[PDB]
């Protein structure tokens, strides 16, 4: 799919993902949720080639849920991101690689810290205060570089995110039909229903 | 743009104390077929210049006609055509170099590598190279094609820099050239045993030697070589 | 398209008097887009240091692979692996992927704990060992690094002098490369102390 | 490459030039292209040097194992083993081989195995890049039941011309004589065969 | 390359970077990406260095001949169209140009034309052009107003190029600032990004992601 | 790369230059291209450097096990056969071009080996980008019944021709002499005709010239007691 | 298919001093892995106190230099023996290069001399005629090896004053002709070590108000 | 450029043309007028390859204005459309053809009739009640086929045009930044400044 | 195609097969490849039939106009006109021509003009696809100053072998004899030359 954004503030991680699904000349859907809850305090957004994106996301989801049940324990965001990276690094030398890029937003309950990981389809992982995939960064990183502060509140993070989306809606040729925004913090995952 | 059809292989040359030596075999190849066995690829211009040419033979014959015409043209209204206003090696080279670069610039090259060897009016040795791209350079030793890879290393052992030229006699230089021609016959699959050699000396003038042969060849050791590894018989 | 220049980055190593130095830039990018300024390319397993340039996924994968192998080595051997032995292990591991290679440019640096002898080594992507006495270079600005090292370097530099030489070699090489920079780290390594220094450099 | 094998009254003689080229560079000017797969079964090799060496080594192994079980193999049998390797691996091989051998029952025999891996039993055979230039000469000058001296002259003259015209051929002319008397190696140098 | 130009209360701000690249190799950090067509006209340079240099220098010759013949300053419209018509003649041949022609006349006021080697000619208020154009757009669009002081407008242009210099690998070196009024342009210095980044970061509180 | 091999009276000598290159850049100025297959079987390699090294170690390893299995000193023909069959199987993709020489109970031997698996026998051989320059020297000065001293001289002169005339070759000459009834003598940097001249200037910097952000001690030691 | 271009290797270096300029270049000429000549001059005195070198494809390099020398001759004929200033020469060379925009001279051109105030000047060109006045520029094969070294040792980049720790830069003090020649020689010695197309000899042309002087130095021949 | 629409109603012709100009990754402008007045009662909208569009339009404009001055007379829409078609038909076999598609909306003052002509870059001319170029027709023709009646008022034409633009804004992937609408009738040409 | 021209004591003789092929189909089995450009200057044609006919027609026109102004042209002159057309139009032509003629001053002369447009004066020449197979035979059997009957036999035997091995050659062997006595045409049928 198209635009996925992530920002890690003081006490939470915020993921914003476009709602459009386009097959060629038509926009088939304008309410698509490009994300999967991997665990109560870990969320993964995704974008890439059709079919592969959802197939990969649900496969990761199933594996983390299996781990959770087996150990009666939630893996740390760092551990989940490493598992995901290895799967993609394995995939890139396969017969047919997963053409999927992901952001992993999680709240580490042990360290009491939000964490944002950016991973591309090659298995290239980086921990970031804010991140993006595709052309999204090209328009939003200059704004984030200017305004971002590590002590931002969740509300300030959402405001900075709105400024990013407004810039995208101005300068991007494609109509991505707005974004679904989700917040990951100590209380879990919730969706901002008005954005 | 074309492709060479009938071709001539290496031209080799070097400077020595009183002049220059140049040599080239008498073969005109047609791919891997050794088609024509009596082709002269050293073409003298007056009594002070020899132009050695490798590559496409049809283009060589064209260049040969340009040089022949150049001599005719220089004589026109020129009372000193056989004296002060005779063609110099440097004039002949610059003309050819101009033509080569013009032809490459029209994307229709003369598919050749050329060495102009001669002695100037003041006795100075002239040796310079030009090819289908219009690229030019000078050196105490010059060689084309396979000669560049095999002859130059041998000739450079005799004259390694400019200061070695006055220390090199015509006997030593010719010996080195003849040896290089033997080595090329051992190792170049598009070479022949028969070759021509030209010496341009500031004292004795132009000496043009035809029908030379590679001699003193080592082949006897071949009898002991059997199989490709383990075979004994 | 060229896997070795998608992410960018550089590593350089140098020997001195009873010491070695290994340095790297901090950039990770997606071609023209700068992504991270905290992507360190130097890792260590005991007292043996390994820098890795090239495709970032393979940098991470190989680090994890050599950590894996040096941990098993230590459990079985009951001692830390030495630079000379680790160099052979890197070479063996790269060559096993001869016809499906990791797109990387590894650089080993360290001091043998028994002989006290400084050691550096470089590799191509398939395992060929370059064991230079003076310096090793790797990455998208390797040509620039060769030029810097070949003029700036002199043998038997003291640790604090070697720091200045390797730092200036990295910094000025990176500034002539679009895909390198965004910070830099220098490790000064002596027989039983290692100092790590982050360098201030232009952020474009 | 210029290679040939010729049957005559007392047996068969193999002949070959000694040139190996990488493009126009002569990588070896004293090559031995006459190779032994059994005591009195030899072959001439043309095409890829790697392929024809690999094949010949495998054949020698097969005939050595044949001999240990069933005694001396026929020339036809040797040719069949060559063919099996050349035919079944035709996609991956570039090999033109002439097989020549002497039995006491069958006397001198020559088999040629071109690129496709077909087999052809002939009184004499020519192959290699240089053979093209001597089809006319060899067809006009070959006779059956020649003497040893006549057959040596026929091969010497034939390969002389092949060498003269083919840039990929040259060096010395090697020959191997196969008769009841035994195995004789001959060599002829440029100064000898160029003046013919 | 990152070049920008924008209209405002005080005229036009022109800001460009200084980097030139051959592949990943940084060929130069001291390139003059603004061309002084006359005391009133500026042109920005993006794409092929030569094409832009040659033909915008040529443009200055045509402008001079116009005002010699017509005894009057050439309009920004007319000047930009000479260049666009010229490159349109060469369309297909492989010219590589993305330029802003900037000026200020009585009849037009402050005017900017984006001119392009595919023949595009666009009048507008804000333009960014080059590999780092997206990065610069972000800072501009969120901070641009008409009622900017010459001082604040100059800083915004400087800050927008810096944003792109940081993120775009093929942008950097230094920033050249110009301010275009009706009596002519005014140069506002060369600013090294290596010094400007640490200065802005410290004073502005931005780039908290980078350690200093 | 320039590598040669030359037979003589009572043995064989091989030699090589010491330059390795990645395109037009010199990666290593003093590269070791003479490899030991066994104590008295050595080979020099041209082509892909990792391949020449890897194929030598593998065959050298198997040759050692073979020698132990048979209670015999290894033979050059065994190294040759094992190398060619391995290289043939990989159809030229293992880019190893080798000159294999050595002494064994059968005598002294000299072979060449190309990447597709073809082998050749000779009294003098050359391989690599500078093989034409070297072969020119060998074809000019080689004779039958060379002495040890004459063969070393001829071999090194052939490498020098490559060093000076081939851009793919340079720096130093390595030699290895294998004589019958003797230990093989490996002469590393036998000739050194390319030492760099002293630089005009010292580029040692004043301490504190580089700007530093942070300092920290790196813990290389294991987890401590108490 | 016929390829009208070739690569003759070589490397050149121009450095502008306070009242002088140097243009240096190695004397080696090559194709592929062969040496054509160990001494083929590459830097030329073009008259009017201007030196020039067009490095890359030597045939185009010779053609360009030849046409510029010609342009100097005709500039004298057409404008009453007026001296062609370095800035005017630079602009003229742009038009020579851009004239063949769609079939370019495959060279990297550098000229050196003195400006009209007597200060040292170096100009640098790309193959299709874009140019810029510079203090320092290397061109050709080993340019990527040499330029970073010159950024560090001529412009004192990334160098700061001891004790201040990054706060105060090393001041940009002017270099004498003897100092510049040291940096040129070390640049080419280093380039010779690590680049196969660089070697044999180094020829330096020095330009001052007194005229054009030449210096030659041996480089490694391997 | 992208979307150009045309509809001929009872007493006028209405042309709607998108405002976006996109160079690859960025939307450089969102107020571009993709039209030229050829004569007081003839308007031409255009879309195709960059540079060529404006160059062709202004070239046609100059030729019609020249005719008007020479004869002191306005050419009929039919005559103008035939001139334009011939220029494009000439162009398609040139060294480098004009890659331009046009709609010509005119009011014939002699016949007192609105007229809409659709011409593509090949020189393919058709007179239509409503028309489009590119993918625009792919969405709109079904709505126009249903709702169109030849006796509509200008206001009804604008309402039907709004329905077409709304469908485009829903199903098209590209953000064309709205449309500029112009009406051609007996009183000349005017722009609807609120749409 | 198999063509040749041979000088001998009394002049020169041209020889040729009569086969023209479109792939493997014989489009004409009785082709005349020996063409007249002047009374006693003829040529043999190989390569493109269109190209070599076009060239020969132009040459005949040039020599006819030469004759009307300057009298009988030499064979060298005829060869030069052929060369000029073949060299200058080398990109667009596929023509291999042998020029043979008889002067009283120069007697029999043979010039061969291969693909590139170069000229080579020779005692005898062979060309065409079939010539490859008789380089050995012709080199061994050619002598200078042969008689008419010997030269006819030499050409007949040579082209017989070329026809035997080359699929692109066949039909009848045509010959044209050029001497002081005049111009004589000869033809030899398969039943005659196949049994040689
Ligand atoms: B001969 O030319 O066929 C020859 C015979 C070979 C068995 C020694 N072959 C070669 O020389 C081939 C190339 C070739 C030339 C002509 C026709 C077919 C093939 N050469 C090699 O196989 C070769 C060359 N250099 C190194 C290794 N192998
Ligand atoms: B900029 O990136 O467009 C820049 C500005 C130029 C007009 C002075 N262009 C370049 O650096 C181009 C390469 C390029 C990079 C990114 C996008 C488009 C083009 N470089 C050159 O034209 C160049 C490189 N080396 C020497 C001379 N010119
Ligand atoms: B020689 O020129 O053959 C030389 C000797 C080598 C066997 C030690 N070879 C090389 O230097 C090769 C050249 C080459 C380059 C690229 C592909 C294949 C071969 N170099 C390397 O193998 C090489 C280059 N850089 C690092 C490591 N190895
Ligand atoms: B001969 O084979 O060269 C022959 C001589 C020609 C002058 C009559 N040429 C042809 O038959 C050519 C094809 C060809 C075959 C072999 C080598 C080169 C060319 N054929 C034609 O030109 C031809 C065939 N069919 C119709 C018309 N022309
Ligand atoms: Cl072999
Ligand atoms: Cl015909
Ligand atoms: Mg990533
Ligand atoms: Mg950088
Ligand atoms: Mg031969
Ligand atoms: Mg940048
Ligand atoms: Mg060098």
């Amino acid at each position: 799919m198209d635009i996925i954004l992530g920002i890690r503030v003081q006490d939470s991680v915020i993921l914003a993902s476009s709602k459009a699904v386009t097959r060629g000349i038509s926009v088939l859907k304008d309410s698509d949720d490009k994300t999967r809850q991997l665990s109560p305090h870990t969320l993964m957004s995704f974008a890439g080639e059709a079919g592969d994106t959802v197939q990969f996301a649900e496969y990761i989801q199933a594996n983390i849920q299996l781990y959770s049940i087996r150990e009666d324990y939630e893996l740390s965001p760092q551990a989940v991101s490493s598992f995901v990276r290895q799967e993609l690094a394995k995939s890139i030398r396969s017969r047919r690689p997963y053409q999927v890029n992901v952001l992993i937003g999680g709240y580490d309950k042990k360290k009491n810290k939000p964490e944002l990981y950016q991973i591309d389809y090659l298995g290239t992982k980086v921990e970031l205060p804010y991140g993006a995939h595709g052309y999204s960064g090209f328009y939003t990183f200059s704004l984030l570089d200017h305004h971002y502060r590590p002590d931002m509140t969740t509300e300030e993070g959402l405001d900075l995110l709105k400024l990013c989306v407004q810039e995208l809606e101005k300068r991007m040729p494609m109509d991505f039909k707005g974004v679904i925004v989700k917040i990951v913090d100590k209380d879990g995952i919730r969706q901002v229903d008005d954005f | 743009t074309q492709q060479p059809i009938v071709t001539g292989t290496s031209v080799i040359s070097m400077k020595y104390d009183n002049g220059v030596i140049i040599a080239a075999d008498n073969l005109g190849s047609y791919g891997s077929l050794l088609r024509f066995n009596g082709v002269e690829r050293l073409i003298p211009v007056g009594d002070n210049t020899v132009v050695g040419i490798s590559g496409d033979i049809s283009d060589m014959q064209h260049i040969e006609r340009l040089l022949k015409d150049l001599v005719t043209e220089n004589a026109y209204d020129n009372p000193l055509a056989d004296a002060e206003e005779a063609l110099e090696p440097s004039y002949i080279f610059e003309y050819l170099a101009t033509v080569m670069y013009q032809r490459r610039s029209k994307m229709n090259p003369l598919w050749n590598a050329i060495i102009v060897a001669g002695v100037q009016s003041n006795g100075d040795q002239f040796l310079r190279y030009v090819n289908l791209l219009g690229v030019t350079y000078s050196s105490p030793t010059l060689a084309t094609g396979f000669g560049a890879h095999m002859a130059n290393p041998l000739l450079r052992k005799v004259v390694d820099r400019e200061s070695d030229i006055p220390k090199t006699t015509v006997q030593v230089a010719e010996e080195a050239i003849v040896n290089a021609m033997r080595v090329l016959y051992y190792r170049d699959a598009r070479s022949s045993r028969n070759f021509s050699l030209a010496i341009i000396d500031k004292n004795t003038g132009l000496t043009f030697k035809k029908n030379l042969q590679v001699e003193n060849m080592k082949w006897d050791f071949a009898k002991d070589i059997k199989g490709y590894g383990t075979q004994k018989i | 398209s060229d896997p070795s220049s998608i992410n960018g980055g550089i590593v350089v190593a140098m020997t001195g008097k009873d010491c070695v130095a290994i340095a790297c830039d901090l950039r990770l990018g997606s071609q023209s887009l700068g992504v991270s300024n905290k992507f360190e390319k130097i890792f260590h397993y005991g007292h043996v240091f390994l820098g890795i340039t090239g495709l970032a996924t393979d940098v991470t994968t190989l680090n994890e692979m050599f950590r894996y192998k040096t941990n098993l080595y230590k459990l079985k051997e009951e001692r830390a692996i030495e630079p000379e032995t680790f160099t052979q292990l890197v070479s063996s591991s790269l060559y096993e992927r001869r016809f499906g290679p990791y797109f990387v440019g590894p650089v080993v640096a360290g001091i043998n704990s028994k002989s006290g002898k400084p050691f550096i080594a470089g590799f191509d992507l398939i395992g060929c060992i370059d064991e230079a006495k003076d310096f090793i270079v790797s990455g998208t600005a390797s040509d620039q690094l060769f030029g810097m090292c070949e003029s700036l370097y002199e043998p038997n530099l003291e640790p604090e002098d070697l720091f200045e030489t390797i730092s200036q070699a990295l910094l000025n090489a990176a500034d002539r490369d679009a895909l390198s920079g965004w910070g830099a780290v220098v490790y000064i390594i002596k027989k039983d102390e290692v100092v790590k220094r982050y360098l201030k450099m232009r952020q474009d | 490459t210029s290679i040939m094998a010729v049957t005559f009254k007392d047996g068969v003689i193999l002949g070959a030039d000694s040139r190996t080229t990488t493009g126009a560079y002569i990588a070896n000017r004293v090559t031995d292209k006459l190779t032994r797969v059994h005591d009195k079964i030899w072959c001439c090799r043309s095409g890829s040097a790697a392929d024809t060496q690999a094949i010949a080594d495998i054949v020698q192994y097969h005939l050595e194992l044949y001999t240990s079980q069933y005694g001396t193999p026929s020339t036809e049998t040797a040719a069949s083993v060559f063919k099996e390797l050349c035919y079944e691996n035709k996609d991956n091989l570039t090999a033109g081989i002439i097989v020549a051998g002497y039995d006491d029952k069958n006397k001198g025999e020559v088999y040629t195995i071109p690129l496709g891996g077909s087999v052809h039993k002939l009184p004499y055979a020519i192959a290699g890049s240089g053979s093209t230039f001597i089809y006319g000469y060899c067809d006009k000058n070959f006779r059956e039941n020649m003497s040893k001296e006549e057959t040596v002259d026929f091969i010497k003259h034939s390969l002389s011309q092949a060498i003269k015209w083919d840039g990929s051929s040259g060096g010395v002319i090697r020959m191997v004589v196969l008769t009841a008397a035994g195995v004789e190696r001959l060599i002829f140098y440029p100064d000898e065969y160029e003046q013919l | 390359t990152t070049t920008l130009a924008f209209r405002f209360q005080g005229g036009i701000i022109v800001a460009v970077d200084s980097r030139a690249t051959a592949g990943n190799w940084v060929a130069s950090q001291t390139v003059k990406k603004v061309i002084e067509i006359n005391p009133f006209l500026l042109g920005t340079m993006a794409g092929g260095t030569a094409d832009c240099q040659f033909w915008e220098t040529w443009l200055g010759s045509q402008c001079r001949l116009h005002e010699l013949r017509e005894k009057e300053r050439i309009s920004v419209a007319a000047a930009s169209k000479i260049l666009s018509n010229l490159v349109y003649q060469y369309k297909g041949a492989g010219l590589s140009m993305g330029t802003m022609i900037c000026g200020y006349t009585r009849k037009e006021g402050p005017t900017i034309y984006y001119v392009d080697s595919d023949g595009t000619r666009l009048k507008g208020d804000i333009f960014c052009v080059g590999s780092g154009q997206t990065f610069a757009y972000g800072v501009l669009d969120s901070n641009y107003k008409w009622d900017l002081s010459v001082e604040d407008a100059l800083y915004l242009g400087k800050r927008s190029i810096l944003a792109a210099a940081h993120r775009d690998a093929y942008s950097g070196g230094s920033v050249n600032l110009y301010h275009v009024t009706e009596d002519g342009w005014i140069y506002h210095g060369n600013h090294d990004v290596g010094e400007l980044f640490w200065k802005v970061k410290e004073e502005e509180g931005s780039f908290n992601n980078v350690i200093g | 790369t320039t590598i040669v091999g030359v037979k003589f009276n009572n043995g064989v000598v091989i030699a090589a230059d010491t330059r390795s290159t990645q395109g037009p850049i010199v990666a290593d100025k003093n590269c070791a291209k003479l490899h030991r297959i066994s104590p008295k079987i050595w080979c020099a390699g041209a082509g892909t450097a990792a391949d020449t090294e890897a194929v030598t170690q593998l065959i050298g390893s198997n040759i050692e096990l073979h020698s132990l299995y048979t209670s015999r000193e290894p033979r050059v023909v065994s190294a040759l056969q094992m190398l060619k069959q391995h290289l043939f199987k990989y159809q030229g993709h293992i880019g190893a071009y080798l000159i294999v020489a050595g002494v064994d109970p059968t005598g002294s031997h000299l072979f060449s080996i190309h990447a597709h698996g073809s082998t050749d026998v000779g009294y003098y051989l050359s391989l690599g980008s500078g093989s034409l320059a070297a072969m020119a020297v060998l074809e000019s000065h080689w004779k039958q019944d060379l002495t040890k001293e004459e063969a070393i001289k001829l071999a090194s002169d052939a490498i020098q021709a490559g060093i000076w005339n081939d851009l793919g070759s340079g720096s130093n000459v390595d030699v290895c002499v294998m004589e019958i009834g003797k230990d093989a003598e490996y002469l590393r940097n036998y000739l050194t005709p390319n030492v760099r001249e002293e630089k005009q200037k010292s580029y040692k910097f004043p301490r504190g010239t580089t700007a530093v952000l942070k300092e920290s001690i790196v813990n290389i030691c294991d987890i401590q007691e108490e | 298919q016929f390829n009208p271009y070739g690569d003759n290797g070589g490397t050149i270096l121009g450095i502008a001093g306070e009242d002088f300029a140097v243009l240096a270049g190695d004397t080696r000429n090559i194709t592929d892995y062969s040496i054509n000549s160990r001494y083929e001059p590459k830097v030329f005195d073009c008259g009017d106190n201007i030196v020039m070198s067009a490095n890359g494809f030597a045939a185009d390099g010779d053609a360009l230099v030849k046409r510029f020398k010609n342009s100097v001759k005709w500039y004298h004929f057409d404008h009453n023996d007026k001296k062609l200033s370095i800035n005017s020469a630079a602009r003229n060379i742009q038009h020579l290069l851009y004239g063949k925009r769609f079939f370019p001279y495959y060279v990297h051109t550098i000229i050196a001399g003195l400006d009209e105030d007597g200060k040292g000047a170096v100009y640098s060109f790309d193959p299709v005629g874009s140019y810029e006045r510079e203090q320092c520029r290397a061109g050709g094969a080993a340019a990527s090896l040499i330029m970073p070294f010159l950024d560090n040792q001529v412009n004192f980049k990334n160098q700061y004053e001891p004790g201040t720790n990054g706060k105060v830069k090393k001041p940009l003090k002017y270099l004498s002709v003897e100092e510049v020649i040291k940096l040129v020689r070390d640049s080419f010695t280093s380039a010779t070590e690590r680049h196969i197309q660089v070697g044999d000899g180094l020829e330096i042309l020095i330009v001052t108000k007194d005229g054009v002087r030449k210096e030659f130095y041996e480089l490694k021949r391997d």
